[PDB]
């Protein structure tokens, strides 16, 4: 429940896996703006240095918005994910996310734009 | 019948333009200079009239207040003015009987009937002749002199 | 949101909860006694048809077969009655999920026939249904002889199923703790004995939907690659598998209860959802109820998604709020409203969502739970599910109490029809042959009306966009008896079948003259020669060239005033395919103020033409290009004519009209040269306006003329002046200037005058009235002009509500934007009803909600408080509270004009006429006697005075471009002309032809009120004397003395005509 979840977030505030478990429970109980609030507070209160934990919360937010959100918020969180993290990395993750979600056409457009932007130095 | 209440305005006049007047309340419908001068003529042994100031109506048509109540930049009682100090003392002794004509020794029908000004066809039409179409001549002169 | 929902669900449950002494013993007494009785009734010999009929004629109770009954030539088998072997309770009672339903409910009990009386072939040719109704008559007559004649009885159908006859017992009396059970109208109101089959006797794989178990033809039904030749009979096969499977869903529902006991509260909230949505388990209403809701919630708690994941907001450790919410959003988006008819099927455990075929299938039993569902109920459930997922999606307002009533079932266009299909071959074009009898379960005519009207109103564009005049369809058979007496085999009806057709239209494509189709084919394609078109249309199929340069099959209708092109489609399509049975629609609210132009009445073109195009050419560009010492910033149209709200749809010319002077705002640049006082800043505005005037009169558009006139709309501001331009197309535009220092100087002049202590209220009145006339109208008309494109009924709804208030003597004090936002409350917040797709329906919901809204505890809010209610407990200065995101104060258009507000004044008669205007609807109905709304009662008035105008014939009617008063010949065409109204002189005789009673009570609106308060026909805002000085009304004034004056003492600030006593 929310009380046990707040207890374990008090115990391990860094733990992005229990953060995404918390916002996952909130996307089960379908208060999606509340899940947005959980992942935002994750980005605020997770210990600052832990890049893999913060990018895990980032990828979870991208999955959340491509699942239940809209095009405007997927582009907005795409932008803030770029300005806070590694650009080519978040483009690659949104590529894999569109690959899994089957939105292959907008996937293709993002593939074009990443091979224009970061095709200078990335072979992958 | 319409009742007219007449008392003394004189004990509360410190300003000169309000002097030697009558405190009048509940004037009839569209009470103007002609109606008041006509009733003061019909009173016998009575002096002369000059002007009516503070003629903002608060009874005879509907709404919350009057027209010129507050001075926006910085009770329908009127200040009815007469000729001089001689002329005010002879209108009051003629009002001290008009409240007694109801028990006058011939009948109570000797009081004055008030003939109204009815709003006719083209006369009350003047209300629409100020909202959109007044004469274009006077409105050109009043605006330029205040700016100069 | 969730906490408020669980608390409000708890208070609802506490309100609708039960009593234990009610349940046990009130139900248990009759259940135990009646089971004893049915175990004591005896069994008899296996008897044939002739012996059955021989005992059934001479016993008082009668057999109940559905047509067709079996003949002795076609019936070779035997029918026997045997002893009952088992008992169970099914439905809501064994679950204990019941509530106190005020109308009726009844618990079912299951008495299953034994194994030995059945034959393995009995699932063909109705033989089992006949022996079931034989079981019925025998068990019933033996109940008649064991009860000693104290309880009464009727025959009935279960769930509306015409092939499932039942008997329904009724009690008669009440003692303390005896057998009789009258006082308990939910659990003891009804007891229904359902005859049914044991489990797994008949082959279910043959009992499939696509298998036709009614064999009528034998020649040519083979050699067709399997069995598509024998037609499928889904209702009949589904009835068979359901009555053979009443037990499995019982025990499945119980194991879902005891693995989640929130199922009680979820089904209870679902029950209130369905009784208030009007649905039920009956065949006439879709057949959605407790059974379907409960087994579908069981199915989605044991699955539902595509990859067989457990349904995310449906864990067994959850609560009823989220269980109901998840059920609503699954009916909304996944596969439970319309997609189980067009785009997919779902499974039982392990449950899944697959994208093919219309069925709500369960596999190990092979049954569609939605077998009684049609595409009509599909689209109805879709709209209800979408509206409910948005209502559970919002987070600002409370949304448990407003719950949906189906205005889509009951719109204004309930086209009543008589259809006498006697005989069937001369009064029905569709052949009701043995194949149609084998297919349909008694609802032949229902399926035909649904199908015919959907292909009648369906259109199809060039680019594949399915766009129609139809979204939801319904056929509700009024006068359909599901219960009947004891001495008769079918239900007989001698008054025919009434067919209502309740249609919610689509207003974006409702008034389009064209009906579209497929590509005009070179070779006749199958949709060119199909049952949607040229044969199905007849004489009205032609060829028309379009604007997209491709030739298509086209239909051309007529646009007219009093009724609709949709109605014309209805009349001709029913008369051509269903039959020549008559059709009527006399509900008359389209007789509004009718604009006099070419092609009466004009659609949303006239207002556009006059205001917008004459305001483009020529006022805007010349006034912007005009050289002046102070440069113009904004010229913004702000009239009800722009924001789609004018009562008169105006034309070129009509200077006699009230709404024809168009009020508009123009401001200059930020300059500090304006003076620091009212009369000085207004004379600067007069100077600027006269310079605009002289330039526009000497320029080349000099056919236009100008003039400068004063105003009396704003109090204590007597040197306001305007430019009202008279365009060559008869336009009129009231112009006004704003100034930021003018706003702040009215602010300071309200701030001053401290030493008198009694002028602050009048100062605030002047302030907020200035705020009305200047500030908010720009953004308000922007909001409504954006809302216009999505709500196309808004302009005629505003005309109907404003015309109602015009005949009910209220808009002389009520501002127009007040009523505008009042119709916008039921537009942008349409809860708890559907989208207003019709002007008359909009007038009705404004009437309904103004009648059902209380001003005492409920403030309205709209997406287009706790500090004022403390000092005014009796609401003597305010009654209405009108607020949104635009105005957060709620006191701008309500308390500033100066409404008297005790219980017996102008503002108090808004509430009294809205209650009584709905009492004409429920009792007698809606007919030609609905003309009593548009007449005044003229009662409770202290003094009534009759006025007369000095007008000739048809004045002022013709010069407002509205056409009553037929003594002008040619008002139905273009006889009247408006270019002669362009005057030679600007004095009289141009304003002589205005209304001398309109402005008679403008100046009679300036002096008293502390004595009296009245309302007349005149100063009704933006309204003329065209329609209320004729048969439709009368020009009266009605005065009521205020209750605060009965007698008082002689004072000075008195104002009243008072007499001495």
């Amino acid at each position: 429940t929310a009380s046990d979840f707040e207890r374990l977030l008090l115990g391990q505030p860094d733990s992005s896996e229990l953060w995404i478990a918390y916002m996952a429970s909130q996307m089960q109980v379908n208060d999606l703006s509340s899940a947005r609030q959980i992942a935002e507070r994750a980005l605020k209160t997770i210990n600052i240095r832990e890049e893999t934990e913060k990018l895990n919360v980032w990828i979870a937010y991208l999955n959340l918005e491509v699942a239940y959100g809209t095009d405007e918020t997927v582009q907005e969180v795409f932008k803030r994910a770029c300005t806070y993290n590694d650009d080519r990395e978040v483009h690659e993750r949104l590529a894999s996310i569109y690959i899994q979600s089957g939105k292959y056409k907008e996937a293709e457009d993002l593939f074009e734009k990443i091979v224009k932007k970061y095709g200078s130095e990335a072979p992958h | 019948v319409h009742y007219l209440y007449v008392r003394r305005h004189a004990p509360k006049i410190p300003t000169p333009t309000d002097s030697r007047s009558l405190f009048v309340t509940n004037v009839p419908v569209d009470s103007t200079e002609a109606h008041l001068r006509a009733l003061v003529t019909s009173l016998v042994g009575t002096g002369r009239f000059e002007k009516v100031t503070f003629e903002d109506e608060s009874k005879q048509e509907h709404s919350l207040e009057g027209k010129s109540i507050i001075d926006a930049a910085q009770g329908s009682t009127a200040v009815v003015l007469l000729a001089d100090e001689k002329s005010v003392e002879q209108v009051l002794k003629a009002i001290a009987k008009v409240h007694k004509t109801k028990k006058y020794p011939v009948w109570g029908g000797d009081g004055l009937p008030d003939s109204k000004m009815p709003p006719l066809g083209p006369v009350w039409l003047k209300s629409h002749n100020r909202l959109s179409f007044p004469d274009p001549s006077m409105l050109q002169a009043s605006v330029d002199a205040f700016s100069t | 949101r969730a906490r408020a929902f669980v608390l409000e669900t708890e208070e609802m449950l506490d309100s609708v909860d039960l009593d234990y002494s009610e349940a046990f013993d009130g139900a248990d007494a009759l259940l135990h006694r009646l089971k004893g009785s049915i175990e004591t009734i005896p069994a008899h010999d296996a008897q044939p048809l002739l012996d059955a009929a021989a005992k059934l004629e001479k016993k008082h109770k009668l057999k109940v077969p559905f047509p067709s009954p079996p003949p002795p030539q076609n019936s070779n088998y035997k029918v026997s009655f045997a002893t009952p072997a088992q008992f169970n309770v099914v439905g809501s009672y064994v679950a204990k999920t019941m509530v106190r339903t005020q109308s009726a409910h009844g618990i079912d009990m299951i008495v299953v026939l034994p194994e030995s009386i059945l034959q393995e072939k009995d699932y063909l040719d109705l033989r089992y249904f006949y022996k079931r109704a034989y079981y019925l008559a025998v068990v019933a007559a033996h109940l008649q002889k064991d009860l000693k004649g104290e309880a009464t009885l009727s025959y009935e159908y279960h769930n509306g199923n015409s092939l499932l006859p039942v008997l329904s017992v009724k009690p008669n009396g009440e003692k303390d703790e005896d057998e009789k059970k009258k006082k308990k109208g939910v659990l003891d109101y009804r007891i229904r004995i359902i005859p049914c089959a044991p489990e797994s006797f008949f082959p279910r794989q043959k009992l499939h939907l696509g298998a036709g178990l009614v064999r009528k033809h034998k020649e040519g039904e083979q050699q067709a690659n399997g069995q598509p030749a024998t037609p499928a009979t889904p209702f009949y096969n589904s009835t068979l598998v359901a009555e053979s499977s009443y037990l499995q869903y019982l025990k499945l529902l119980r194991q879902t209860e005891k693995k989640c006991a929130a199922f009680r509260n979820a089904c209870i909230l679902g029950r209130i959802w369905l009784q208030q949505r009007g649905f039920g388990s009956d065949v006439s209403k879709g057949g959605f109820g407790y059974f379907e809701w409960a087994v579908l919630l069981a199915l989605l708690l044991q699955g539902g998604p595509a990859d067989t994941k457990g349904a995310a907001p449906l864990s067994p450790s959850l609560s009823s709020t989220q269980l109901f919410k998840a059920l609503i959003q699954f009916l909304s988006v996944t596969n439970f409203a319309e997609k189980p008819c067009v785009l997919g099927q779902a499974k039982p455990d392990l449950a899944g969502f697959i994208e093919n075929g219309p069925i709500l299938w369960d596999s190990a039993r092979q049954l569609n739970i939605a077998f009684k569902m049609g595409p009509w109920s599909a689209d109805l459930l879709h709209q209800h599910a979408r509206w409910t997922r948005k209502l559970l999606a919002d987070g600002a307002v409370d949304q448990f109490q407003p719950t949906f009533i189906l205005k889509a079932d009951l719109p204004t266009h309930t086209y009543d029809l008589v259809a006498r299909m006697d005989p069937e071959k001369v009064s029905e074009a569709a052949p009701d042959k043995v194949a149609h009898e084998a297919r349909g379960r008694h609802w032949q005519v229902g399926h035909k009306v649904y199908r015919i009207l959907r292909r009648a109103l369906s259109d199809k564009n060039m680019e594949g966009g399915e766009r129609a005049r139809l979204i939801h369809l319904k056929v509700s058979p009024g006068f359909s008896s599901s219960s009947w007496s004891l001495n008769e085999k079918p239900q007989p009806q001698k008054a025919g079948t009434p067919i209502e057709i309740g249609v919610l239209f689509d207003p974006l494509n409702m008034a389009r003259t064209v009906d579209r189709g497929p590509s005009a084919g070179p070779s006749a394609e199958e949709k060119e020669t199909c049952e949607k078109f040229r044969r199905f249309w007849g004489e009205k199929s032609e060829l028309r060239r379009f604007g997209g340069d491709t030739i298509r099959e086209t239909l051309v209708w007529s646009a007219q005033t009093p009724f609709d092109l949709c109605e014309e489609i209805m009349r001709y399509i029913l008369g051509l395919h269903l039959r020549v049975g008559q059709l009527q629609d006399d509900i008359v609210f389209y007789g509004r103020s009718l604009p006099a132009l070419l092609s009466i009445k004009p659609s949303d073109t006239a207002l556009f033409n006059v205001a917008r195009k004459t305001f483009t050419s020529f006022e805007r560009d010349l006034r912007d290009l005009e050289d002046l010492p102070l440069r113009i910033r904004h010229v913004n149209p702000i009239c009800p004519e722009l924001r789609h709200s004018s009562l008169k749809t105006p034309s070129f010319g009509p200077s006699k009209s009230g709404p024809r002077p168009m009020e508009v705002v123009i401001s200059f640049e930020a300059s500090g040269k304006w003076p620091e006082s009212l009369i000085a800043i207004q004379r600067t505005k007069i100077a600027f306006l006269l310079m605009i005037g002289r330039l526009l009169e000497r320029f080349k558009p000099g056919e236009i003329r100008t003039h400068v006139g004063l105003d009396d709309a704003r109090y204590e501001t007597e040197n306001l002046a305007f430019l009202d331009v008279i365009y060559a197309s008869g336009a009129c535009f009231r112009v006004r200037i704003q100034a930021d220092l003018e706003e702040s100087l009215l602010e300071r002049q309200t701030k001053d005058k401290t030493t008198e202590q009694y002028l602050r209220q009048r100062a605030s009145t002047q302030l907020a009235s200035f705020r009305r006339t200047f500030v908010h109208l720009p953004l308000h008309t922007q909001y409504i002009t954006t809302a216009t494109t999505r709500f196309p009924a808004l302009s005629p709804t505003i005309r109907l509500v404003k015309h109602w208030f015009s005949v009910h003597k209220l808009s002389n004090h009520f501002p127009p934007e007040l009523l505008e936002l009042f119709v916008l409350h039921t537009f942008l917040a349409p809860y708890p009803w559907d989208v207003p797709s019709s002007p008359t329906t909009g007038f009705l919901r404004t009437l309904l909600f103004l009648a059902r809204w209380d001003w005492r505890t409920d403030p309205l809010i709209i997406d287009t408080l706790d500090a004022w209610r403390k000092l005014d407990p009796g609401m003597q200065h305010t009654v209405l509270f009108v607020a949104t995101a635009h105005e957060q104060s709620g006191t701008m258009w309500t308390s500033v004009d100066g409404h008297p507000r005790p219980s017996k004044v102008v503002a108090a008669r808004m509430t009294a006429l809205a209650k009584s205007a709905a009492r004409v609807i429920r009792e007698q109905g809606v007919d030609l006697d609905v003309r009593r709304l548009f007449v005044p009662s003229l009662k409770e008035y202290d003094v009534l005075l009759y006025l007369n105008t000095k007008v000739l014939k048809s004045a002022l009617r013709t010069y407002i471009t509205v056409d009553p008063a037929t003594e002008m010949n040619g008002g139905k065409g273009q006889e009247i002309k408006f270019k002669n109204l362009a005057p030679e002189t600007v004095e009289p005789p141009l304003p002589v032809a205005q209304h001398p009673v309109d402005v008679l009570l403008k100046q009679l609106s300036a002096v008293y009120d502390s004595a009296a308060g009245a309302s007349g026909t005149g100063p009704l805002v933006f309204f003329r004397s065209d329609t209320t000085a004729t048969e439709e009304g009368d020009k009266v004034i009605g005065a009521v003395w205020n209750p605060t004056l009965v007698k008082r003492k002689w004072r000075v600030n008195l104002p009243t005509s008072y007499k001495p006593v």
